[PDB]
């Protein structure tokens, strides 16, 4: 109910979507066999996007006043199954991904011509360096106690 | 010191009463904001010293509530009182006088007065009788004061923030309702997280 | 016998000039011309190629640090 | 055979290779949760 | 020794000092000494709070369903009713452990220097192990030698375990393991995880 924002568990409009989404995909689908594969495909859908319908009215999801999901962003976590979970997940595979790339570049850079396996991986260290992602959290954390992650005065060249 | 194994940093090296070694954002590495520092201490432990009694006696005996004590000032026809006596020119304009007058004219004579020992500790007809006879007894006293001071100001943060959480109330009347019942009343309602 | 200046070979150097592509850059000395008439007898590789496609170039000695 | 190792080892075929995997994945994760709007575990 | 894949070489960093070595770091967490030093602490503490949560949790459990005694679930005995509300014995818990563990802290920092109770003066501490505190600790004597070590870590890491398992199966199930593995015992091919899905 912030600033008023009922949940479609209870609002109407989103009855009327619902009622009017499923109402044009029955008409549509009275035109074929009622066992003809893509008839069936069609009613496939319609309860999808039903079971759909319910799963967002069971969910807290607080509604607007025209009938569509609002997400309740402003740090309460009540409404927390849209952000703050599903933000510290992407956080974790960003640091993933982040760290991985900089430990693998950390480590090739220490060859002839690093270029050469910048443009072809050395996919077996690749292999032996990608699935390190479950440090990245605590490792670069260290590097920071140890200042091991960042530089002074060392610019250009290397 | 007051951490184990934590070393003491540089300019900290004991060599004034009060150090006991905390100051882990350096604002000490200055001279004169040292000197500075302390002074403002000296000056905010002793009239937070002098202003918890204020608070106390009147809160537990003959007096009332602690803020009521200048409602007059809210309302317009409010007189002070002196434990049930409305001093004639208890007013609140002549007391707003004496305030200005006094105070700015007193604190700018002594603090445009730079010893600069004397404005951390005045003495000169304060100390006539010589409580400073004993150098020994001079600095534990000093420490003494210093502490004393530290926990009145800690008591003053602890006033603040309860009359928040309990709107309207007194200091006694909180600890005898807390003592009244130990593990029921408590900072626990307040705070789950 | 008389002494020749500049680092020996391959110390690494850093640059002090600040009007180079390599200002605060790490480079390699490949030579230094004895010869007391030059204006620039030091000669540095690097293992980053600049804007005109060169890698190499020369400085005297003031404008050098020989870091290891 | 080695050489043919090393080609495969060039940025282009890894990376659609990696992609396909990566989309594969993502349509049948929406596949088995259609709609996914909101996360609904915790 | 005992590198859990008989046909693996052991990296250097697990060289076999420490107790309980088995080159167990196919990810080479910590492949820096100090790093190594941090997570031996960590899976200590972790291994004996493990340890005494899986107590905890399976003892009561059958004593309940033994007629001898009668105490909730570890899970059902938060909204139970003591003689203290819940916020009051968490805050003194909080206090309580803000000095033991910034006291562990500190000694993690410094070998030797929280040593005594800063209390009273005899009494204090006999010099310790990093990891294995001294007298006030160990009253019966015990030598801390090996195969007490290796003892105590493997019981913590297969308790950690256990209790990683005990979570889960309340999240899927709610119910008390002991039943869990009485309709186990029932017929362990119609119980297990695949019926519950
Ligand atoms: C850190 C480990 C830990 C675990 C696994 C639990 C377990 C639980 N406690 Mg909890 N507690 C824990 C720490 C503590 N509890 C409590 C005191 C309480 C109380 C008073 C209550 C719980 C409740 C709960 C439940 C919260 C509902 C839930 O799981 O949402 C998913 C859950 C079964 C509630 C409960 O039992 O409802 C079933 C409850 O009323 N706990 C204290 C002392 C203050 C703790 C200190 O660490
Ligand atoms: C001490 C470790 C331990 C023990 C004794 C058990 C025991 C049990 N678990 Mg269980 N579990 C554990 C750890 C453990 N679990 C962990 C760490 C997890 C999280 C991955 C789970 C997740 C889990 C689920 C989701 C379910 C069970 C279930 C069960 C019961 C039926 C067995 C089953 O379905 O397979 C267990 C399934 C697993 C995924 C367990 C994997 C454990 C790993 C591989 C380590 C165990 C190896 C160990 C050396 C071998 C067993 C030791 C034992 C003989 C002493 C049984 C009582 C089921 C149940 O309660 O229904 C009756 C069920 O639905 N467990
Ligand atoms: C200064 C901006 C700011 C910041 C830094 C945060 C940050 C946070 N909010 Mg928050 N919030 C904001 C504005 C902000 N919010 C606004 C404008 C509102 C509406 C008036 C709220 C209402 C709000 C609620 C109701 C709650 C948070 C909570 C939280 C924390 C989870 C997180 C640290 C939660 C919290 O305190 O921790 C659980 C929580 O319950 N926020
Ligand atoms: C793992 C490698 C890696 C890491 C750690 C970073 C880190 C950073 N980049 Mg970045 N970047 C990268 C690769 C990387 N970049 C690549 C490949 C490109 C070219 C497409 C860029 C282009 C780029 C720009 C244009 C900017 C940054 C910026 C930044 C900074 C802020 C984050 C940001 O805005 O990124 C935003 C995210 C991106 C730009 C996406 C790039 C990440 C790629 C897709 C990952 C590459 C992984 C690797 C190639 C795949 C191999 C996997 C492994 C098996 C080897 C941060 C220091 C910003 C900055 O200056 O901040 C001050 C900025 O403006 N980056
Ligand atoms: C106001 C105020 C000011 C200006 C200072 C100023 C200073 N304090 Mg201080 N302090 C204050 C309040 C203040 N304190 C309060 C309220 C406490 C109690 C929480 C302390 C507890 C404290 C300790 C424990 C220490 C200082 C120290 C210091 C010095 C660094 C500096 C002169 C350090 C010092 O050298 O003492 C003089 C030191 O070790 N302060
Ligand atoms: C109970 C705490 C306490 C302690 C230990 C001290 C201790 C001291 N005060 Mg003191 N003082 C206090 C509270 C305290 N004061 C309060 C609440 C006020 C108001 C004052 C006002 C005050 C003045 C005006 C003077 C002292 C002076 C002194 C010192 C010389 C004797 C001594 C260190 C004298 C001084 O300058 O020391 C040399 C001095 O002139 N104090
Ligand atoms: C100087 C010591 C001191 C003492 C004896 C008290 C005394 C009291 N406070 Mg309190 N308080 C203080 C400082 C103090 N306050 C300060 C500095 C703060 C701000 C951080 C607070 C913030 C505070 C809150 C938020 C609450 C109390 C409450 C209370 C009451 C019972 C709980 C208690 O003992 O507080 C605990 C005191 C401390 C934790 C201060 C630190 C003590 C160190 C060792 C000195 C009682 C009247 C509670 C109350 O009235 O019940 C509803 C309550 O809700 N106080
Ligand atoms: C918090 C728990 C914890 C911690 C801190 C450690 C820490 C350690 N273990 Mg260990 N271990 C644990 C749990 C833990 N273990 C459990 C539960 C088991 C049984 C499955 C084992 C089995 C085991 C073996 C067999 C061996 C070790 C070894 C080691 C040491 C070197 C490996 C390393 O760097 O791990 C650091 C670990 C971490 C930083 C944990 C990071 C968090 C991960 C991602 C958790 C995994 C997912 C999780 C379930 C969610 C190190 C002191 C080796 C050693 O040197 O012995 C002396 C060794 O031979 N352990
Ligand atoms: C499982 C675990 C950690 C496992 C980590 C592992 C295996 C890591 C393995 C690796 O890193 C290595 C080795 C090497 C790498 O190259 C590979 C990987 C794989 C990355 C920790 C669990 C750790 C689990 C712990 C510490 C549990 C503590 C439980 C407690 C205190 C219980 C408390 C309670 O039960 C009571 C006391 C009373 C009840 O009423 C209430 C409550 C509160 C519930
Ligand atoms: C009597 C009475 C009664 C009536 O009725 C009423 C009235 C009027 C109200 C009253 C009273 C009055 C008065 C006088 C008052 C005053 C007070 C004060 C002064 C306070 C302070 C107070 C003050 C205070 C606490 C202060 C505090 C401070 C602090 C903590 C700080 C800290 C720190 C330091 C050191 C340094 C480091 O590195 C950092 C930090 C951490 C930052």
């Amino acid at each position: 109910d912030i600033a008023g924002l009922t949940p479609c568990k209870e609002s109407k409009a989103f009855a009327k979507r619902e009622k009017q989404s499923v109402k044009k995909l029955n008409s549509s689908l009275k035109k074929y066999a009622p066992d003809s594969a893509p008839a069936l495909a069609i009613q496939a859908t319609i309860d999808k996007t039903k079971r759909r319908f319910e799963n967002y009215g069971k969910f807290g999801l607080l509604c607007g006043s025209d009938g569509l999901p609002h997400l309740i962003v402003s740090g309460d976590q009540r409404h927390w199954g849209e952000f703050i979970t599903p933000g510290v997940l992407f956080l974790y595979i960003a640091g993933w991904i982040g760290w991985v790339g900089r430990s693998y570049l950390i480590a090739v850079s220490g060859e002839k011509k690093p270029a050469m396996r910048e443009i072809i991986i050395d996919v077996e260290l690749a292999a032996r360096i990608i699935p390190r992602g479950f440090i990245w959290p605590v490792a670069a954390y260290r590097e920071l106690i140890n200042g091991d992650l960042v530089v002074d005065d060392a610019d250009i060249g290397y | 010191e007051w951490f184990p194994g934590q070393p003491r940093p540089a300019h900290l090296d004991g060599s004034s009463p009060g150090d006991f070694g905390f100051d882990p954002l350096g604002l000490a590495t200055v001279p004169e904001n040292f000197e500075r520092f302390k002074e403002s201490e000296i000056y905010h432990c002793r009239w937070a010293m002098l202003c918890v009694p204020g608070v106390l006696v009147p809160e537990a005996l003959g007096l009332g509530n602690w803020v009521k004590a200048q409602e007059w000032a809210a309302l317009p026809d409010g007189q002070a009182t002196y434990l049930g006596n409305p001093v004639p020119w208890g007013n609140l304009p002549t007391i707003l006088a004496i305030e200005f007058l006094a105070i700015a004219f007193a604190e700018q004579q002594r603090t445009m007065e730079k010893d600069p020992e004397k404005k951390k500790y005045p003495g000169g007809a304060f100390d006539p009788l010589g409580f400073s006879k004993d150098p020994a007894k001079f600095e534990e006293l000093k420490l003494k004061e210093i502490k004393n001071g530290r926990l009145a100001m800690l008591a003053f943060v602890g006033f603040c923030v309860q009359q928040s959480a309990y709107p309207g109330t007194g200091p006694l009347e909180n600890l005898a309702t807390h003592l009244a019942d130990p593990w029921h009343n408590n900072i626990g309602d307040i705070v789950i997280p | 016998k008389p002494p020749p200046r500049g680092p020996k070979r391959g110390t690494k150097v850093k640059i002090l000039r600040r009007e180079s592509y390599w200002y605060n850059g790490t480079g390699s000395v490949v030579t230094v011309d004895q010869d007391p008439n030059t204006r620039y007898p030091v000669v540095v590789r690097f293992a980053k190629v600049n804007y005109a496609g060169v890698s190499t170039n020369n400085y005297a000695l003031d404008e050098i640090k020989e870091v290891a | 055979m080695r050489d043919i190792k090393t080609y495969l080892s060039v940025a282009p075929v890894l990376s659609t290779l990696w992609f396909g995997a990566l989309a594969g994945l993502l349509i049948e994760i929406n596949r088995l949760f259609p709609d996914a709007l909101s996360f609904p575990f915790f | 020794k005992g590198s859990w894949l008989p046909g693996l070489q052991s990296p250097a960093y697990l060289d076999g000092s420490l107790a309980g070595d088995n080159g167990f770091d196919p990810l080479a967490l910590a492949e820096d000494p100090e790093d190594l030093r941090w997570f031996v602490q960590a899976e200590l503490v972790n291994g004996r709070w493990a340890m005494l949560g899986v107590a905890g949790m399976l003892i009561p459990e059958v004593l309940t369903k033994a007629g001898l005694l009668n105490a909730p679930e570890w899970y059902d005995a938060g909204k139970e009713t003591y003689f203290a509300s819940s916020s009051t014995l968490f805050v003194i818990e909080f206090i309580l452990f803000h000095y033991v563990e910034i006291r562990r802290w500190q000694d993690i920092k410094n070998p030797g220097s929280v040593n005594q109770d800063p209390i009273f003066k005899s009494y204090s501490l006999p010099p310790h192990e990093c990891g294995y505190p001294g007298s006030v600790f160990n009253p019966l004597n015990f030598a801390p030698t090996l195969e007490n070590k290796e003892k105590e870590l493997a019981n913590g890491r297969l308790a950690m375990l256990a209790f990683l398992g005990f979570l889960v199966q309340h999240n899927v199930t709610g119910k008390g393991p002991f039943e869990n593995l009485q309709q186990h015992l029932a017929d362990p091919w119609h119980n297990t995880i695949i019926q519950t899905i």
